[PDB]
């Protein structure tokens, strides 16, 4: 099976550099053309640079001209994508794709870039000047101004965190239905805000208990927050 | 710099009905046009090259036509699988690669009113001096919504924030919540604070709203 | 376990096998005539060696059939190549780009002949070239894809060019392809090479009124048992009937799950280690 795995993604200051690369397997590296596509937060797939199979001709996008270069060790069956100069526009999801032959099995087309055959999983880079952050957990607590007939709704405010994802669920994930965990907004500030909320039977908040977990991997953060009607 | 625009930018279709994406150039690209497929968080995956050629393992109700600068994806029948983002891409034209913008495909469902429900701000926040209203709008349809915060009927702008879930798998509806942030000391200077929810499934503006 | 060799020496042994060493140069590109690969003129191998690091210097091409015609050449073990007198009428021979630099100035690939207009007029090419040998004719040829309407124009007349090949068997046409490809070494056209076989009491036949990149002869095909690997190992000088990418390995054990490609007496692949 062919296969793409893509390592080097991070978080960086504005002005600074990162390097990705693309480890390739199962097909001949230096026969097929190689190129990097970056997906923005909620926008378009936008291509940004492609190697020829020696690596010896290289294009580039507009943007990142002078910035990002390409390059690739045909020895290590390796795709490499060296971004200098960050800029906040550069915050992305991104990938590396192979370029499919034209004439089918057993052709070579090393300098000729057609429909993208395998693409990596993807790699986000993270350009701002916020630090890592743990998010503050406070309870949307259930009432009468959010309770229709029988049926109440309550949730979390998850606030204040750097950088993404947060992970959340309800009583452990033993609560799964009505739950509705929102996308992030990324605020002025530079950190991030999510809720979360869930519709339960409203004749259950006397008794059982509603706790929302809350996980931010890069801060090492795990909350916990009872949400108590009041 | 070849242009490639996608129309529409959403695309709403009942399940198991027809659906017809229009992708153009700006230029000729002759056939050197290939379709993606790509569903949230998830990479996207090829459908179409040579603008009209299947790739392996594609279903056959997807079909592509057009040569030059005009082309159009064709799905006969549409599945729960097949609803997600497309976008056509030219290669090999002078510039390696050219994406369009992308147009999404939307289940279409009757109209469906949004539940507004009001959340004032937990007293833990209000310790730390900041206060966040959440107004939340459960599973309506379609997507259009206008929500606006009055706090004492003056209206707000410019600090609020909202995001909206992806069509829900059951009921394809959608779900917003919106956060009014303001400074503690601002929040305790007012006395009505009201979520008021235009959508095509009300007959009139609905206001959720609390005191204190 | 014991009966499977897991280890290899990280080196390729050139005894018994005549190895030839690729460098730079892959098999197609010392069979076409790069000018940086023309060291490898008339050369012979047990085992040809491509290296990653080999690199094209000349004009930017394609091959739509490369891996049989490479198979084909590699287990020929040779590269022994016939210059025969074409005939062509009309046209002006031996074009270069600098995009393929032969020393300080322009060049092509040794052992393809770039033919364009004369004059103001490109004739319609008809040449036949029998075979009267009792060996097979490998023949290489090409055909210009130009990157605008007035390059086509420019150098063959003719607004769309046709190549076609054909043997007493069957005809190929080809049909350029004009567009603007991503630039390399300053060009925006391709080139496509084509091949085809003539055995003893066929004939081959070249007919082309545009963007035919002519053959200048053919290479001597012998049925042989050599081979070509890609492999980064050096060439060192120890002995070893069994050769992997990985390097040499004795093949006295029954299995060996050092690589799935060898060549010469080997122990069966196995995946266990
Ligand atoms: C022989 O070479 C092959 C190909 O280079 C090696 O296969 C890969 O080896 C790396 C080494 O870390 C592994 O990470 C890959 O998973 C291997 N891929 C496959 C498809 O096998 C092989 O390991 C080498 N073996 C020896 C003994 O040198
Ligand atoms: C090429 O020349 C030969 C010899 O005169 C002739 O028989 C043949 O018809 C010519 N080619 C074509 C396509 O007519």
């Amino acid at each position: 099976e062919v296969q793409l795995l893509e390592s080097g993604g991070g978080l960086v200051q504005p002005g600074g550099s990162l390097r990705l690369s693309c480890a390739a397997s199962g097909f001949t590296f230096n026969h097929y053309a190689m190129t990097w596509v970056r997906q923005a937060p909620g926008k378009g797939l936008e291509w940004v640079a492609s190697s020829s199979g020696s690596g010896r001709s290289t294009y580039y996008t507009d943007s990142v001209k002078g910035r990002f270069s390409v390059s690739r060790d045909n020895s290590k069956n390796t795709l490499y994508l060296q971004m200098n100069s960050l800029r906040a526009e550069d915050t992305a999801v991104y990938y590396c794709a192979k370029s499919s032959n034209y004439y089918g099995s057993g052709s070579y087309s090393p300098d000729d870039y057609y429909h993208m055959d395998v693409w990596g999983q993807g790699t986000t880079v993270t350009v701002s000047g916020a630090s890592t952050k743990g998010p503050s957990v406070f309870p949307l607590a259930p009432s009468s101004k959010s309770t229709s007939g029988g049926t109440a709704a309550l949730g979390c405010l998850v606030k204040d965190y750097f950088p993404e994802p947060v992970t959340v669920s309800w009583n452990s994930g033993a609560l799964t239905s009505g739950v509705h965990t929102f996308p992030a907004v990324l605020q002025s500030s530079g950190l991030y805000s999510l809720s979360s909320v869930v519709t339960v039977p409203s004749s259950s908040l006397g008794t059982q208990t509603y706790i929302c977990n809350v996980n931010h991997k890069p801060s090492n953060t795990k909350v916990d927050k009872r949400v108590e009607p009041k | 710099e070849i242009v490639m625009t996608q129309s529409p930018d959403t695309l709403s279709v009942s399940p198991g009905e027809r659906a017809t994406l229009s992708c153009r150039a700006s230029e000729s690209i002759s056939s050197n046009l290939a379709w993606y497929q790509q569903k949230p968080g998830q990479v996207p995956r090829l459908l179409i090259y040579g603008a009209s050629t299947r790739a392996t393992g594609v279903p056959a109700r997807f079909t592509g036509s057009g040569s030059g600068t005009e082309f159009t994806l064709t799905i006969s029948s549409l599945q729960s699988e097949d609803f997600a983002v497309y976008y056509c891409q030219q290669y090999n034209n002078r510039l390696p690669y050219t994406f369009g913008q992308g147009t999404k495909l939307e289940i279409k469902r009757t109209v469906a009113a949004p539940s507004v429900f009001i959340f004032p701000p937990s007293d833990e926040q209000l310790k730390s001096g900041t206060a966040s209203v959440v107004c939340l709008l459960n599973n309506f349809y379609p997507r259009e919504a206008k929500v606006q915060w009055k706090v004492d009927n003056a209206l707000q702008s410019g600090n609020s924030q909202e995001s909206v879930t992806e069509q829900d798998s059951k009921d394809s509806t959608y779900s917003l919540s919106s956060t009014l942030t303001l400074s503690k000391a601002d929040y305790e200077k007012h006395k009505v604070y009201a979520c008021e929810v235009t959508h095509q499934g009300l007959s009139s503006p609905v206001t959720k709203s609390f005191n204190r | 376990t014991e009966l499977v060799q897991s280890s290899s020496t990280g080196k390729i042994c050139n005894n018994p096998h005549r190895i030839l060493d690729g460098i730079d140069c892959t098999l197609i590109d010392a069979l076409l005539g790069d000018p940086h690969c023309d060291v490898f003129q008339n050369e012979t191998w047990d085992l040809f060696v491509e290296r990653s690091k080999a690199f094209s210097n000349c004009y930017p091409y394609d091959v739509p059939d490369y891996a049989s015609l490479r198979s084909l050449v590699a287990s020929s073990g040779t590269l022994e190549f016939i210059t025969e007198g074409f005939t062509w009428t009309g046209v002006t021979q031996n074009g270069g780009s600098n995009a393929c630099k032969r020393g300080p100035g322009s060049g092509f690939f040794s052992r393809l002949n770039w033919l364009t207009k004369s004059g103001s007029t490109y004739p319609v090419l008809n040449v036949t070239m029998p075979n009267n040998d009792n060996f097979d004719k490998l023949y290489i040829w090409g055909i210009h894809h130009p990157s605008t309407d007035q390059e086509q124009t420019s150098l063959y007349v003719q607004a769309s060019g046709r190549v076609t090949v054909s043997t007493r068997r069957s005809q190929q046409t080809i049909i350029p392809n004009i567009g603007s490809r991503p630039w390399v070494r300053g060009l925006s056209s391709r080139i496509s090479i084509y091949w085809t076989i003539v055995k003893p009491g066929d004939v081959l036949v070249i007919n082309s009124n545009g963007n035919l990149i002519a053959p200048r002869g053919y290479f001597k095909m012998r049925t042989g048992k050599s081979s070509i690997m890609r492999s980064d190992a050096p060439i060192d000088t120890c002995i070893s009937e069994c050769i992997t990418p990985n390097g040499s390995i004795p093949n006295d054990k029954p299995f060996q799950n050092v690589n799935k490609i060898t060549y010469g007496a080997c122990p069966k692949y196995v995946k266990q280690n």
